[PDB]
């Protein structure tokens, strides 16, 4: 699935040592296709950081047996 | 020395030297008694 984007990102950079510059399609196609190769890495990178070092550890917890959640949990 | 198995918290947001425990353990016998009566030679009075 990688193959379908890199071949027009590639042909548009030796494009200007051949004095040529590419088409519409190619660099549509260009940016389109290493979002979606970028796509599934966004996806995973995705999830809230840990809580901050004054968080409640909260009484309707049911025993945590710590008190204070700073970076612990 | 001796210990239970600590009642206090392990966290310890403070840690005092020594806090060492002991136990006192109540149990119950009924143990009962009868008779032993006596009298009191003081100013009369018998059957205490």
């Amino acid at each position: 699935s990688a193959v379908s984007a890199v071949f027009h990102n590639l042909a548009c950079r030796i494009a200007p040592d051949y004095a040529l510059e590419a088409t519409a399609k190619i660099i549509a196609t260009a940016k389109y296709g290493k979002e979606l190769l970028y796509k599934q890495t966004a996806i995973s990178r995705a999830k809230r950081a840990p809580y901050p070092s004054r968080m409640p550890t909260g009484s309707g917890n049911s025993f945590p047996n710590l008190n204070e959640w700073h970076y612990f949990p | 020395i001796p210990s239970f198995q600590n009642p206090n918290d392990w966290v310890f947001p403070w840690l005092t030297q020594d806090t060492i425990q002991i136990a006192e353990f109540y149990e119950v016998v009924e143990k009962k008694e009868t008779a032993f009566i006596y009298q009191d030679p003081v100013t009369g009075e018998p059957v205490s």
